[PDB]
């Protein structure tokens, strides 16, 4: 019984930390593309 | 040689009217005009307007409000001569108006007092005054666990229906009692900057405000998300110009700007047309400022200007409820605290979905009046304690006696805390209810009829018992001789009522 | 001759000037508006010479208002600031303007904002310990005096009431005089604080130069420079020791990256001025402190987004000899300070100078909690109860050293109405010491929240 | 397999498969532990950490980077040790015997020395 809400509650905590880190991983893909294209239209502006 | 004096009596030289030479998606460039000021608004030829932005030598770069899509090139642009400004006066009370001030509702034309500029200087430090005197928003979370002062910047922020609005427009709605009181001191008139929201959302908010007596002093300054990014970006400072006006002759206002966020958007979108290098999240590096320069003209003047306040509730909308973004955090290093409003909490029915932990009130405490304090005092860290308690209970094999009494008394807070949309409460309403479960009343009464007992209890104390209320309201303090009335009261009332399990709550 | 304003652009204003006249750079010219209610004599400050005798200025008060081609006059001296004892007790602006007394300071010593850092040969380290009484800060990040300090934080951290904390713990009983700059903090915060220095009656002693957020980037980038102007002046002439609270020097960089942005200056990393750490080395190393006379600063570092890799804190970070990295983290625990013990350094923190004792169990502390940290990842799936019977102790150990180096802090009664209470240093060292051998790991963790000293602890333990 | 034999592509396959459930694995490993693991998974982790090591070898180009000397492996006793590995035959040996060795005989001559 133990082991069953032991492990419920790690299936629980594991889906939580996989919704940070989905949530994190979007943060950063977003402000790599968003970095790239300051970079890249940084280099058109001055060209 | 002669060319210098030549040159120079050129220009010397200098009704006047400049054409419109460029013109694309918000940005026009009027050559002529060479006595135009910085930030002034110009008239285009179909009634639109702008604000000279950019004053070059050769022509201006004018920031459109309004229609663009009627500006063209070789049009004729005349000076207004004023620098960036709105009208303002007590005619905008129970109006609705475009960021320029001009009205939008169908009613007649605004009588303006006079005309204030957007871009004057919030008061200075010595200016100033400590916020001294609670606004009561009418919600028992916010009054009893972060109360808001006036003169505060208390940031409403949360994802998209986390119920924002509606602590918004509970807010105002609470301001009837004193608007009918008649007294400057008391009165508190309210601003509602709508920025990019919906026009059906703008018009239902003006079917709240009126259904609950509120429009006769509250205007609201519309910028529905189909105008364009200019006046999405003047929405607020407008917003703030005719609530300054008041501020400074004494009347305490309250601003509400829902939401910032979309003022930020409408600003980086206006930058971005001006060819401004992005900094973090595209966002120009002025984007601090636009909020700084707004929130901090939300101030308690001193006695010497009159004692005025302006109260902001700025509403952020977070994405995924990170407040750790660049605009959520921006905001929350300009105003003195927030009202975190979690979607976690909202949708398993806890509404207002006040996160006690996030939400703070820094400038608060010293505004709350004494009987909410003295009530209300342990409210936030019971509350605190109980969500991590009911965390860790969630998965343990046993609960102590202790533990579980502690888990009882924050369920039945949780669910006193909770208060219907529109459903305002006076104060001394959320100190009886706030007494009710602080002080272990409500332990004999099922969770479930929290609410219920509650809000019938208080109806009971407004039929038979007023004395209690008018005490609280006149002396600021719940008297022992009023706690005793209120407790004899109170089981008075468990005797007759019926809760749902059947079961008596003596 | 005067010159004629050609272009603006928000705060940055270019202005021509005949070709026998062109102001030096830093120069102060002042220009008219003449409009209604913005009517105001407008400061600039040359930035750059465009050629053709133009010259690029940053407005220190708003432009608004301003009109093409009207009189620029250059004052052919930079942006000067009153100094002199008749400072202290007084608030100012950027541009040396008392708030309180609008008059005053007319007739004092000016002195330029602009001025070369004190020579290389002037500099000397400093290495002594400024015991505050704050566990976290005397053990972990010991301060030290006449040195550069700084408390780094995101939004809603505590970065202001610990600046708070540390006048009411250092300047409240300091000899020499103090210097609070606002560098773009709320204007609420300064007039709370002008007043609480009052009712303290450390005001007498301490000068305020605020140029707070409303103001537009020029007054927000050199009211630092203003009021370390004054502390300068307090520093070499008088030969005080002088106090420097900044709050907060990233507003200074963001100014700063503002008018870069108006200036044409193509932008760096993420939108940065690119100067960005040639401008922070030139307001940085003015507030050091010299051989023979000390200036202690205190620096709050606002990190956007909660980003301490954002290129304005990872400048600053190479200017400071003490840092205290306030986290999210552990602000959200209920931990004040909320400092981070691991992110947070101090450069005394050698045992040559804070001795073998402090040292040893500080290293004792960083190590459980560096432990504790790297257990994070699976306490958060499966908890303690998975862990080995060395690290379960040392987990439940580094608890309660995460909350004992929570204090309940003289700022925080104004939040919390609990008193505050100051832990001496030899006291910190024997508690933290007698915490990392075990003894006192069979109390609950919460007697040791924000309870500040071992009396504190056994009195909370029994309540609890 | 048309050009390196059916031989040679088994075991690289086999190999391959191994690794990457080792891969997959990893994540688990470092948390709810080995002993959480199928007994054929946990079989087939102590295959694939012999194998990693067995990959590595004391190249010729190396002798600065360890001392010893390096070393060369046909490639008839490179399939035939890997399809050992892979199918058991030296489960029993540790695996920092198989460490930076570069061959069979090697193999067994640092087991002993182990
Ligand atoms: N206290 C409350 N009790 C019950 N329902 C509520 C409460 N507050 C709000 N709601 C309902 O929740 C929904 C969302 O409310 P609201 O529009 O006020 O949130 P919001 O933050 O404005 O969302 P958005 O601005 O993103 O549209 C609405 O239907 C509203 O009627
Ligand atoms: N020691 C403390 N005890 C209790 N509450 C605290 C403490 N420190 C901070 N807080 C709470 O956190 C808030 C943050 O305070 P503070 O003004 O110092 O923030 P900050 O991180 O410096 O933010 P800003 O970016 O606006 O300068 C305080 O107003 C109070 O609400
Ligand atoms: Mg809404
Ligand atoms: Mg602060």
């Amino acid at each position: 019984a133990s082991r069953r809400r032991a492990m419920k509650s790690a299936t629980d905590n594991a889906d939580d930390l996989i919704k940070a880190l989905t949530l994190a991983a979007n943060r950063e893909r977003q402000a790599q593309i968003t970095q790239e294209i300051s970079e890249i239209v940084g280099g058109a502006n001055a060209l | 040689a002669d060319i210098e004096g030549a040159i120079e009596d050129y220009v010397s030289s200098f009704e006047e009217i400049g054409t419109v030479i460029d013109a694309g998606d918000g940005i026009a460039h009027v050559e002529g005009l060479p006595s135009v000021m910085t930030q002034e608004l110009l008239e285009f030829p179909g009634g639109v307007l702008g604000v000279a932005l950019n004053l070059d030598e050769h022509s201006v770069g004018a920031v459109i409000l309004g229609e663009f899509e009627k500006i063209e090139e070789g049009q004729q642009v005349k000076r207004t001569g004023e620098v960036l400004s709105v009208p303002v006066g007590d005619a905008f009370l129970g109006r609705v108006v475009n960021p320029l001030g001009q009205p939008i509702d169908g009613q007649g034309d605004i009588a303006a007092e006079t005309r204030r500029a957007l871009e004057l200087q919030a008061p200075s430090v010595v200016q100033r005054q400590s916020v001294s005197e609670p606004l009561q928003t009418g919600i028992k979370a916010i009054d009893a666990m972060t109360p808001i002062g006036r003169g505060q910047r208390q940031l409403i922020i949360g994802d998209r229906k986390t119920g924002k609005t509606a602590v918004c427009v509970d807010t105002i709605l609470n301001q009837r009692e004193a608007w009918l009181t008649g007294d400057p001191k008391q009165q508190v008139r309210c601003v509602y900057v709508a920025i990019g929201q919906k026009g059906t959302t703008i018009a239902s908010v003006k079917r709240a405000l009126e259904e609950g007596g509120a429009m006769e002093y509250t205007t609201i300054v519309a910028a529905p998300a189909s105008d364009a990014a200019g006046f999405k970006w003047l929405a607020p400072y407008t917003g703030s110009a005719i609530g300054q006006h008041w501020m400074y002759n004494g009347k305490h206002v309250l601003i509400v700007f829902d939401d910032l966020s979309k003022q930020a958007d409408a600003y980086r979108a206006i930058s971005l047309l001006l060819r401004r290098p992005p900094g973090r999240e595209a966002f120009p590096g002025d984007v601090f400022y636009l909020h700084s320069r707004l929130l901090e003209r939300c101030a308690k003047l001193s006695d010497e200007l009159g004692g005025g306040s302006m109260t902001g509730l700025p509403i952020i909308e977070t994405k995924a409820n990170d407040i750790s973004a660049f605009i959520p955090t921006n905001v929350i290093s300009i105003t003195d605290g927030q009202c975190f409003l979690e979607s976690d909490l909202f949708n398993q029915g806890v509404r207002p979905a006040i996160n006690v932990g996030v939400s703070v009130s820094r400038v608060g405490g010293a505004a709350q009046i004494k009987a909410m304090k003295e009530v209300a005092g342990s409210l936030r860290l019971d509350l605190s304690q109980y969500r991590e308690l009911e965390a860790f209970a969630a998965f343990a094999s046993d609960l102590d006696a202790a533990s579980k009494a502690q888990l009882d008394r924050g369920a039945r807070l949780v669910e006193l805390l909770k208060q219907p949309q529109y459903s305002p409460l006076a104060v001394e309403e959320q100190v009886v209810a706030i007494f009710l479960g602080t002080q272990g009343h409500l332990d004999s009464v099922p969770v479930e009829d929290v609410q219920r007992f509650e809000s019938e209890l208080l109806e009971h104390v407004k039929a038979s018992h007023s004395d209690i209320f008018d005490g609280i309201r006149e002396t600021k303090k719940l008297s022992e001789e009023a706690e005793e009335k209120l407790v004899s009261v109170i089981n008075e009332f468990k005797k007759g009522f019926q809760a749902s399990d059947g079961s008596s709550v003596v | 001759t005067a010159g004629r304003v050609v272009r603006i652009t928000g705060p940055v204003v270019d202005v021509e000037f005949p070709r026998g006249s062109v102001p030096e750079l830093f120069n102060a010219l002042h220009a008219e508006i003449t409009f209604g209610a913005l009517a105001k004599t407008l400061t600039l400050e040359v930035a750059q010479h465009l050629g053709d005798s133009l010259v690029r200025c940053i407005s220190m008060q708003p432009t608004d208002g301003l009109v093409r081609g009207v009189e620029v006059t250059d004052t052919g001296a930079s942006i000067s600031v009153p100094v002199g004892d008749g400072v202290k007790g007084h608030v100012f602006n950027a541009l040396g303007d008392c708030l309180d007394d609008p008059g005053y300071g007319k007739d004092f010593e000016h002195w330029s904002i602009h001025r070369k850092p004190p020579a290389f040969s002037d500099l000397e380290p400093r290495t002594e310990m400024l015991e505050t009484g704050l566990k976290v800060v005397d053990l972990l990040t010991p301060y030290v005096r006449g040195g550069k300090i700084a408390l780094f934080g995101g939004a809603g951290v505590g970065k202001t009431v610990l600046i708070q904390e540390m006048i009411n713990r250092i300047a409240r009983n300091f000899g020499g005089t103090s210097v609070f700059a606002g560098v773009g903090e709320r204007t609420r915060e300064g007039n709370d604080l002008w007043v609480e220095l009052a009712d303290a009656n450390v005001l007498k002693d301490t000068a305020l130069v605020f140029g707070q957020m409303d103001e537009p980037p020029g007054t927000r980038m050199r009211v630092a420079l203003s009021a370390l102007t004054m502390a300068e002046f307090f520093r070499d002439e008088q030969g005080q020791d002088v106090l420097l609270f900044i709050d907060n020097i990233f507003r200074f960089t963001q100014a700063g990256s503002e008018v870069s942005t108006l200036l044409g200056r193509m932008p760096s990393a993420v939108g940065y001025q690119p100067t960005l750490a040639d401008e922070m080395g030139e307001l940085q190393e003015r507030i050091t402190s010299t051989r023979g006379r000390s200036i202690t600063s205190m620096q709050a570092v606002y990190v956007p987004a909660d980003d301490y890799t954002d290129p304005a804190p990872a400048t600053t970070f190479a200017h400071l000899d003490a840092t205290t990295e306030l986290s999210r983290a552990v602000f959200s625990k209920g931990i004040f300070p909320a400092v981070d013990p691991l992110a947070s350094s101090s450069t005394i923190l050698d045992p040559a100078i804070v001795g073998d004792e402090h040292y040893r169990v500080a290293q004792e502390v960083i190590r459980i909690l560096q432990r504790y940290k790297d257990l994070q990842d699976i306490i958060a799936i499966l908890g303690i109860d998975e862990l080995s019977e060395e690290d379960k102790q040392l987990v439940n150990r580094a608890r309660r050293i995460e909350r004992f180096l929570s204090q309940n802090m003289m700022a925080a009664e104004q939040f919390t109405g609990q008193p505050g209470s100051t832990v001496p240093l030899k006291e910190t060292i024997e508690a933290f010491d007698k915490l990392t051998k075990g003894e006192f790991d069979h109390l609950p963790e919460q007697a040791f929240f924000l309870i500040g000293g071992l009396d504190d602890l056994a009195k909370k333990a029994e309540s609890l």
